[PDB]
């Protein structure tokens, strides 16, 4: 659950300009 | 190939001109925060900056240095698009501020970023649907989608926050909760689908694609209703009087410039044409009388605004 939101973080900051 | 670069930089110029000069067309609605006082600031050091530029522009023209030409275009062409803002921004508020003007309301949503986040995370979900989606797609879809769904949990949270209407405050919630709780459940499927490729972790990932899109969808067609976008300022004839000399002399420096511009194109290819720098003279001066004016209408009506 919180691994998610983790990973979900380490997405956003791979998309983010 | 140097002079291609300088002649490129003047066509960028050009480009960004012509676009801004679309705020001065109608301002009924604001442009960004500043005040009247934060517009005349504004505009005094882009005045500064953009005499600096209009100096490279020629000095380096003449002597041929394209590199140093290019910057002193594009400097330019960052202060007259700062020019424009401020004027732009002054002009509204100075029409609203008419007795018989009824101001701008700004929408709960902003307009066309949410059907931009809408369409990036249609086609994310759709590449993960896909039957032939890799493994390097899943990642550039999930950052799309994670990328646009933070940006709408942050719009519901501020649009519930500002609405007065019950019905909306609680559905932005909702939403932002359907979106959140869809995207954590097609994150789990992919962190799943990261440790093991196989075909029914692929399926479990498409599969959760559909929970999201329908979120997405009702926020997006819910978000859309025109009771929660912008409304344009209503501004009387007399408003649209006092405004005009800020207006007229602003669309009359980006003219000005724009011609400027393009002869300056023309001088850094070949510099020996007296007559150009002619027509560069008549074109500089055009730009700061307008500058002049912008200024003298400004400070016309600053004492209205202490």
């Amino acid at each position: 659950d919180s691994e998610i939101d983790q990973l979900f973080r380490i997405f956003r900051a791979l998309g983010t300009p | 190939p140097f002079t291609k670069h300088g002649q490129k930089e003047c066509d960028n110029a050009l480009r960004q001109l012509e676009t801004v000069r679309e705020l001065l067309e109608n301002p009924v609605q604001p442009i960004n925060d500043m005040s009247y006082f934060g517009c005349l600031d504004s505009v005094m050091e882009n005045s500064k900056v953009l005499g600096e530029a209009m100096t490279g522009i020629s000095q380096n023209a003449k002597n041929g240095n394209l590199p140093e030409f290019g910057d002193a275009i594009a400097t330019a062409s960052k202060a007259l698009c700062g020019f424009t803002e401020a004027a732009a921004q002054a002009a509204y508020l100075v029409g609203v501020s008419d007795p018989n003007s009824q101001a701008g309301q700004q929408g709960l949503v902003e307009p066309t970023q949410f059907a931009r986040a809408n369409q990036a995370i249609q086609m994310a979900c759709q590449s993960l649907g896909e039957p032939g989606c890799t493994q390097a797609q899943v990642l550039s879809a999930a950052t799309i989608v994670a990328k646009h769904t933070s940006a709408l949990c942050n719009s519901c949270r501020l649009a519930s926050a500002r609405t007065a209407n019950p019905t909306a405050k609680r559905q932005f919630v909702q939403s932002a909760k359907e979106v959140a709780n869809s995207t954590a459940n097609l994150v789990k499927t992919i962190k799943a689908l990261d440790g093991d490729f196989t075909e029914e972790n692929r399926a479990q990932c498409r599969a959760a694609t559909a929970p999201l899109l329908e979120a997405v969808d009702n926020l997006s067609a819910f978000a859309s209703n025109p009771e929660f976008s912008s409304v344009p300022a209503q501004i009387s004839p007399e408003g649209r009087a006092a405004m005009e000399p800020i207006v007229i002399s602003a669309k009359t420096m980006l003219e000005s410039a724009g011609g400027l511009i393009q002869t300056a194109r023309a001088l850094a290819v070949n510099p020996r044409d007296p007559p150009r720098w002619s027509v560069l003279a008549g074109h500089s001066r055009t730009v700061s009388d307008s500058i002049k004016k912008l200024i003298t209408s400004m400070r016309d009506k600053a004492p209205g605004q202490l």
